[PDB]
């Protein structure tokens, strides 16, 4: 559903700045 | 159904597992969609699940945070299912555990659970304890109360609580703090090994007691000081939940006759009631040195005492003994003979990879500036060990500290959330610690998979192809070895002037190969001509077996003549002990451990001819001084790494340099380089190298290798036709 | 074992070792084993402390005291028959012994089968393969190869199927195989405990290996079958064995073959010792190891002990230049001593090489010791093809390779030259064959290409001084 999609778009900007 | 084992995270956040897609697809769920993990006693967890190229079908990777509310370790397995039903939260209520909340005081809500819930997104569950790091502190709070139940949501609207005094830990659940793997940076590779050898005979002794095989019962670890052995032996413990027996060296050799065998055997048996248990011996060679190498009884004693208590772990269940040395030679052999001590791992010293590893495990608290780069610091640190990095971090912390901390803050145990919280160390801090750090295991031979590929070598197409066919074609195509009857080759010399490449071939072959180097200078060589030592070589060959598939590179090989007067000498010949245990082993070194020695020298008219027969060095490589063409790509490459001005002319300066080596190409670059540089920070007080810095540096820049060196090679190589 | 009663308390291991004794008489017949006998009665001159040396005396008044002890059997194990108190090698006691070893190729391949026997193999499972990659491995390598790669295969099936339970299901066992990736990932983790030990066996070299050479294949068979397949006709024609013979000549002309080969055919036992060890025991100063050597070879009989690079302690002083000294050192005196203290029947035929018989000791050729000498020279037009087909032998040669041509350009080339023309034409081919898939046999535009970049190892300088000395010997 879309409250998900917007907690996994968070946590991979998350993982990804970090990461990067 | 829906099984997964649990393993080992990439992505270190507190909400995000990772699964392979076709299990993805078996369970109807798409990336980025919330799931529900089952543990053990009736606990669960709540994350979002995400995919890539590394988790396995059958695995679930999951960090520690999740495995610690679930009750689980890694080995075990458990249940997942879709949520799609998940909404947003409206109140909860989160507080600390105490067990974090020691020496710090404020408004912790602000400097912790505010930025870490703020437009986070992430999905909790009554009872989740998760662990907030920032202000060089690491604090792991509990969700106690939430209007939504069993979980919910964290929106940025919502409301956040945190009220009371800090939460005891329950007995049920582990310190978030405690060591574990993901503390453990550099020698990843040697951690896997030790989990295969252990995780299965602790975690599911079942299957051992049921299946006709044997667990390991004694793993010795060695490597320089410093580099992690006890950190491993304790990390896995941890892991694997089995209890951890603490023994060294010094403490029980200090005791006497009687005392020690004592001490030593009660440790054993305690072990025993507390199974499944981990026995870790530190500086074994303290506790049970050679008996051959001591005098007294008590020293002989307690070796035998060592090794009947080894041996007695046939009646011990689920006991398995790790023991810590600086060199696998240093204890009594018999320790090493079937049985007791019959697996043995190099840890060796952290590469360029595990050292930013580590640096970067040891500043997961700090607060770093944007100027901070530990990977700059990584490639700076050579010869460092993780005990020398973890000061680097702890120093760079100081220097923080007395900056600006220590202006704020009382002469006390306690500071505020917010001061810790507003302190942030920057790249003049890190750079003032590694001034002040000196490597403890810069001696040391480092054997580590270089970072050198094909395209850092300008030139030599021919010679990068030859490598790949006596390197990679054995292993890559054997049927094609076996139905023409091939040989391999055990390895090549390459001769010529220096500078022209010889140290980036043998790495770039072990790039490309995924294998691991070893560095041998001609220092090492004389030092064991000069010290009667040549015992040391066999222990270089034995690294290249262990750490095999890896490409053992010799360098210098003319070092042993000049050892013995090399133009002139003595009247004798050009054997020597250490050329001799050097031929000795490569006789002794089979193919089928994938290992490929490479040589070089610049004097090979010196070289003992031994080495060169078959079954050594056979093949002969020359690497003449760059041509026209290839002094260009040289100098291009060179460049790749910086803007070039369309008016600089690589091949002008190709036909000037006409007697340059690489090595003396790449000054010339380089040099033109900090040229460009100087002028763009002249001009703040120069985006790209200009021509004329090119022009200046060539005024600077000399050929390293004289005319009268060229004859003599060309010369030699059309000897040998 | 060693540690059971060493690390006992002075008084505490004297009575557990009486003990010991005692219980084997009260159940008599009995069978005791003392392990690692080293660490009990090592030699009495490692040994200073009385406690050590008083525990070795009560081994050996148990050990007499079996005349007494009906139908008791003491066996005991070391590494080293000569690391332990000579004492209990008199008359009775410990006078008896085995030499155990290590296995050979056929020995491993057994061991093996042996430890997979519950085992479920896959159908690409061929422990042949692995039994003959398996070199320096004992049994309790080979032991441990198996159980690893039989826990590979356990983490892949047994873990996949989430059985967790306190038993299991025997229908999942019997569907676990082990396939050879399996066995050759063990093999790659392992590694051997006996890597650097003195390998003994039986040479697989048969004569067919050798190209060329007919009438010094003659020569060995009358040296080393003869005196012991026809006794009686030594006796009866009052024939003295030869103990040994010396070959020279050029390098790579088969000199090591042609030792394994006699080995191989004759079912003796081969020992190689090469120059790096003869160099080793001179620099160390432990030319002592030599005695040992030469006992293996008695102990192995019947061998044959090959003493390869006779001439790498005279290369290393100097050869040519040197010192003002002799021939003489410390490693090839303690080789011609044990050579005049061997047996004649004992069959051991001892075997030398060199590539400079100008700076061997004369006196290793005196009668009684390398009486023999033969010349190998480079092969001639006949030799250098059958050199050519016996290293081709293992691989698809096209038809349109004339292996009598190529012989006959190479005519200064030593047999171990030709071999690197043939690995050379096959590295082409092999090159050719994989880029094919990115070919099914040698073809001859690999030996014409070949033959431009191999060069003869042995110039015409060496050549007529190995001619010169053969001469000079008639
Ligand atoms: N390989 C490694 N990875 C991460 N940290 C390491 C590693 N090796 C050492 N360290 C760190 O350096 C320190 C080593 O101290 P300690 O555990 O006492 O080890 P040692 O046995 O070297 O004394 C610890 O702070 C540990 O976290
Ligand atoms: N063919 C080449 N292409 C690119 N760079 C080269 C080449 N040859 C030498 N260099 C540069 O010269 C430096 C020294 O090379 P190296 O092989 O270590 O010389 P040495 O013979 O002293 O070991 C290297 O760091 C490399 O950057
Ligand atoms: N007569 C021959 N027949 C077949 N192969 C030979 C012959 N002579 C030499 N070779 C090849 O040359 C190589 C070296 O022979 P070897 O006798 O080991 O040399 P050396 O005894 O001088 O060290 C062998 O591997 C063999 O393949």
């Amino acid at each position: 559903t879309n409250e998900a999609q917007m907690a996994a778009a968070a946590a991979l900007a998350r993982l990804e700045q970090k990461q990067s | 159904p829906n099984r997964l084992i649990v393993d080992e995270a990439i992505n270190e956040d507190n909400s995000v597992v990772s699964l392979s897609q076709p299990k993805m697809d078996e369970l109807q769920l798409f990336r980025g969609d919330t799931v529900l993990l089952k543990g053990k006693k009736r606990r669960e967890a709540v994350c979002i699940v995400l995919s890539d190229d590394t988790c396995s079908d059958e695995k679930i990777r999951m960090n520690r945070v999740v495995r610690n509310n679930l009750r689980v370790r890694l080995g075990d397995v458990i249940s997942i299912q879709p949520c799609p039903d998940v909404k947003y939260g409206k109140r909860i209520h989160v507080l600390p555990i105490d067990d974090t909340v020691e020496g710090i005081t404020g408004n912790l809500f602000e400097v912790y659970l505010k930025p870490y819930f703020l437009e986070a997104y992430r999905p909790i569950r009554k009872g989740d304890i998760f662990l907030v790091r920032g202000g060089m502190r690491a604090v792991e709070f509990k969700v106690v109360e939430t209007d939504p139940s069993p979980y919910c949501i964290v929106a940025p609207d919502t409301v956040i609580h945190c009220e009371g005094e800090p939460i005891k830990r329950e007995d049920e659940e582990e310190s978030l703090n405690e060591v574990g793997y993901d503390d453990i940076g550099g020698c990843r590779k040697q951690l896997a090994q030790i989990k295969e050898m252990v995780e299965l005979p602790l975690r599911h002794p079942a299957l051992f007691k049921a299946i006709g095989v044997k667990p390991p019962r004694g793993i010795l670890l060695y490597g320089p000081p410093g580099t992690g052995k006890t950190l491993i032996a304790r990390a896995v413990a941890n892991e694997t939940g089995a209890f951890f027996f603490l023994i060294n060296g010094p403490e029980i050799m200090s005791k006497l006759a009687g005392e020690s065998e004592s001490n030593l055997r009660k440790a054993f048996e305690e072990a025993e009631k507390n199974a499944p248990a981990i026995i870790f011996i530190d500086e074994l060679d303290a506790i049970a040195p050679k008996r051959e190498k001591t005098h007294g009884e008590v020293e002989r004693r307690i070796v035998s005492q060592l090794l009947t208590l080894m041996d007695g772990l046939k009646q011990r269940a689920h006991v398995i003994v790790m023991a810590a040395t600086n060199r696998p030679n240093s204890i009594d052999p018999a320790l090493r003979r079937f049985g007791r001590f019959d697996r043995e791992v190099d840890i060796g010293i952290p590469d360029a990879t595990g050292r930013l590893e580590i640096l970067q495990i040891h500043t997961k608290n700090m607060k770093l500036a944007d100027d901070v780069d530990l990977e700059q610091v990584a490639n700076e640190t050579h010869g460092h060990v993780g005990a020398d990095l973890a000061a680097l971090c702890s120093e760079a912390a100081l220097q923080a500290i007395r900056k600006k901390m220590d202006l704020i803050d009382l002469e006390d145990e306690t500071i505020d959330a917010e001061v810790m919280n507003s302190l942030a160390v920057t790249m003049d801090d890190f750079r003032w610690a590694l001034s002040q750090s000196n490597p403890s295991a810069l001696r040391e031979t480092v054997v580590e998979v270089p970072q050198v590929t094909w395209e850092d070598i300008g030139g030599l197409e021919d010679v990068k192809r030859e490598l790949q066919e006596l390197v990679q074609y054995p292993v890559e195509h054997p049927d094609k070895f076996l139905k023409f009857g091939m040989t391999p080759s055990k390895g090549v010399l390459f001769y010529g002037p220096p500078g022209c490449g010889k140290t980036l071939l043998a790495k770039a072959i072990a790039n490309e190969c995924q294998a691991n180097f070893i560095s041998i200078k001609g220092p090492e060589l004389l030092t064991m001509w000069f010290g009667e030592s040549e015992a040391n070589v066999r222990e270089i060959f034995d690294k290249a077996r262990q750490a095999a598939p890896c490409v053992l590179f010799f360098d210098e090989l003319d070092s042993i003549a000049k050892a013995r007067g090399g133009n002139i000498g003595d009247g004798g010949g050009a054997a020597d002990r250490v050329i001799n245990q050097i031929l000795t082993e490569m006789d002794g070194m089979s193919t089928k451990k994938n290992v490929f020695i490479i040589g070089a020298t610049n004097r090979p008219d010196i070289i003992d001819p031994a080495i060169l027969r078959p079954g050594r060095l056979d093949q002969l490589i020359y690497i003449p001084l760059p041509d026209e063409k290839s002094r260009v790509a040289i100098l291009k490459a060179n460049l790749r790494k910086s803007p070039v001005a369309k008016d600089v002319d690589l091949e002008f300066l190709a036909k000037m340099t006409n007697g340059f080596s690489g090595a003396d190409l790449t000054e010339i670059c380089q040099r033109a380089c900090k040229l460009a540089i100087r002028e763009s920070i002249e001009s703040e007080i120069v985006p790209e190298i200009r021509r004329d810095h090119f022009e200046e540096a060539m005024r600077f820049a000399r050929r390293s290798v004289s005319d009268n060196d060229i004859r003599k090679y060309e010369m030699f190589a059309q000897t040998l036709q």
